[PDB]
RNA sequence: CUCUUAUCUUUAAUCAGUGAAAUUGACCUUUCAGUGAAGAGGCUGAAAUAUAAUAAUAAGACGAGAAGACCCUAUGGAGCUUA
RNA sequence: UGGUGAUAGCUGGUUACCCAAAAAUGAAUUUAAGUUCAAUUUUAAACUUGCUAAAAAAACAAAAUCAAAAAGUAAGUUUAGAUUAUAGCCAAAAGAGGGAGCUCUUCUGGAACGGAAAAAACCUUUAAUAGUGAAUAAUUAACAACAUUAACCAUUGUAGGCCUAAAAGCAGCCACCAAUAAAGAAAGCGUUCAAGCUCAACAUAAAAUCAAAAUUCCAUAAUUUA
RNA sequence: AUUAAACCUUGUACCUUUUGCAUAAUGAACUAACUAGAAAACUUCUAACUAAAAGAAUUACAGCUAGAAACCCCGAAACCAAAC
């Protein structure tokens, strides 16, 4: 329940989705040394790079189309003119 | 059978949703001919290897180490 | 299946809502009146301004051809049964010489019309019959009592 | 199916909030049902685009070819266009970044409520 | 038989002695309506319901049953006989 | 008794565990409970494109067949060896017999531990693990009809001509006018025939596009706090 | 599950067989013992030796030798011989 309004107020709809209360660490030492890092949190964060690297491939990729298709047109446009003689 | 006024609604939202996919596919960003060969390079690379992960089966190597190490298993105390 | 009866409901077109009801709208423009019946008026009018004085007095359920003889009877006293229809008469007063005898001439009652001063032929008519209620005969083209016919029919 | 479906108008734009020029690139795509009791050919588009778990986050491109294929199952699937506020992620930054569910890929995660 | 009744013997019931057979998945073994294949003690929905016993009757579930009964067929088999 | 553990394509039974893959087309058969051939699957080897998709062009008539480049993607072709499977069920489409419904042929889908009452075949559902967490899917319930028609009266010609005894508005039969304020040469009634009952006449009322069979009823109830 | 044996909640006996279904149909009073897959011609695999191999008879232009690897049970009506 509440998924809608936790959608209208930006939030995952889902209070497992991605928030504080399961990023964060669950616990530290008494002696107040840090925790080591969750074993699930840095398996998320593992997912979460590498569609990270997917999406500046694919618009790296799509760069390159975008030049590479002003590139044919230019190809064109200089053989068009063209002379001899 | 009546139909419940629950099930309208839910059907009325998908039927929105995919509306909402109609308008987002109407939008190609890349044209007919930017899209030939952009993936092109790509491909050829996967291609490559995969022919070479299909061909690469062969029997497996025999060693003396297996034969000699189940000598140990009369080992005992001293 | 259930999933079919769904869209069937959906097809069911949404109206919207009208502010007011016709019958509880405030009152609105009505198509304008149209004279159809005139044909009428022209019958009342000439009749009318040629009969002055004209004496009054509720059909008691008489028969059409009865009339007919009682214009004849009458053409023998020099008057005349010139009638018509009542609903086109309260127009009457619309559209003629005069414009304030509507609430004498309510109700449909005979009209005998008559343009000479002979008194005595207008009361033996009222002689043939006294039971019906006789209004009384507008002398002059004013309003009169059945008494004050009698006061001024001399 | 009339091609006029998917021919955009100014009302469509603005309810979705799309702007005809400078078409989003990315599309986000999630499996929100099943595949049992579907025809072979839904079943292998679904098997090839990936989408075999159901909400399970995808980056494709805006392009004709997967334009025509997420247009086959579109009934199946939820499309959102991808927003970079801050821009494509830095290669130092590829592990701070984090997508949220407005289609808002971050590049830099600062533990901070958004309050 | 109308029109049944009475008595006696056997059986019956009680005490004591001796003591089988068919049968048997397990059963803490209900009623109504539904569902189903003609079909429900065991499912669905209602209802009823101290525990344990004791004594009686055979109408129905178009009761359960067999290789019972009758007639006819086969470009079915097989066996037998030939002129 | 022996041959004799006769034979039986038939009936019945046929004893531990775990991992992987996995049944239902065409041709012939005393053949349809089986077997052979193609096809599949399968093992090994050779080495490279395959599947979905696919513009335009034809072909047909005036979304599949064919298949440039792509794109999404990882299998595919050939050679050698080898069997097993080759009988569904129901739902839903398209046809053909037909006229109900059925009888078939073709395409598509299914095998909950959820839901539709119980529910192999319908709907929501990617596998299965522990936890006294969380967001969601399908989900037997649903909320009488009217926008010309309500009061009053009914005279005279001609009982008009027609075989009708007679038929006068009103048995048949006619054409189809007048006076009148208003009378149909008659609209339903009545009819020995007519007298006669009203409707229309005139006057005077007042209105304005369909809904929500025989044992014993069978949850109980319930119209408004966002 | 539970403080609590019973109450509340959930759940249509088993094998075989029918359609991958039984509210069909077969079989079962229970206990103990007994009660049903058996063969190497060729292949793959493991090794010896190699234009040779095998302790005689076999095969061979990489073959040849050895080893391992396999295919149930009970039950008719009958038929025949010899005695009684
Ligand atoms: S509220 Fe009824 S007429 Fe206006």
């Amino acid at each position: 329940a509440g998924g809608q309004w936790r959608l209208q107020q930006g939030l995952a709809a889902n209070p497992s989705g991605y928030g504080p209360l399961t990023e964060l660490p669950d616990w530290s030492f008494a002696d107040g040394r840090p925790a080591p890092p969750m074993k699930g949190q840095l398996r998320r964060k593992a997912q979460r790079e590498k569609l990270a690297r997917r999406v500046v491939l694919l618009t790296q990729e799509m760069d390159a189309g975008i030049q590479a298709w002003k590139l044919r047109q230019q190809k064109l446009q200089e053989e068009r003119k063209k002379e001899h003689d | 059978r009546t139909v419940s006024f629950q099930a309208k609604e839910s059907m009325i939202r998908r039927l929105e949703v995919e509306a909402e996919n109609h308008y987002w596919l109407s939008m190609p960003y890349m044209t007919a001919e930017q899209e030939c060969g952009h993936a092109a390079e790509r491909r050829a690379q996967a291609f490559e290897a995969i022919k070479a992960a299909a061909t690469s089966k062969f029997p497996k190597h025999r060693y003396i180490a297996d034969q000699l190490d189940h000598l140990n298993i009369s080992k005992k105390w001293s | 299946h259930f999933q079919r009866q769904k869209l069937m409901a959906i097809t069911e077109y949404i109206p919207p809502k009208p502010a007011i009801n016709p019958r509880c709208l405030p009152p609105p423009p009505k198509p304008p009146k149209e004279e159809s019946v005139r044909l009428l008026r022209q019958d009342i009018v000439a009749v009318f301004r040629d009969n002055r004085m004209i004496a009054v007095c509720q059909n008691v359920a008489l028969s059409a051809e009865d009339k007919l003889l009682l214009r004849h009877q009458l053409r023998k006293h020099k008057i005349f049964i010139k009638v018509f229809p009542s609903q086109v008469l309260k127009p009457f007063l619309e559209n003629s010489k005069y414009r304030n005898l509507l609430p004498l001439f309510v109700g449909h009652n005979l009209l005998l019309v008559s343009e000479e001063p002979k008194v005595k032929e207008m009361v033996r008519v009222l002689k043939s019959v006294p039971f019906l209620p006789l209004l009384g005969g507008c002398v002059d083209d004013t309003i009169l009592s059945r008494q004050g016919l009698v006061d001024y029919a001399k | 199916i009339p091609d006029k479906v998917f021919q955009p108008k100014p009302e469509d734009h603005e309810k979705y909030g799309g702007d005809p020029q400078n078409p989003h690139k990315l599309h986000i795509v999630t499996r929100i049902r099943s595949t049992k009791r579907r025809p072979y050919w839904e079943k292998d588009t679904i098997k090839m685009l990936g989408l075999q778990k159901a909400h399970s986050p995808q980056i494709h491109k805006n392009i004709p070819s997967v334009n025509a294929k997420l247009k086959v199952v579109k009934h199946l699937i939820r499309i959102q266009p991808l927003k970079l506020p801050q821009g494509l992620p830095t290669e130092e930054t590829m592990s701070s970044t984090c997508l949220k569910s407005t289609g808002e890929l971050v590049v830099q995660w600062h533990l901070k409520p958004v309050e």
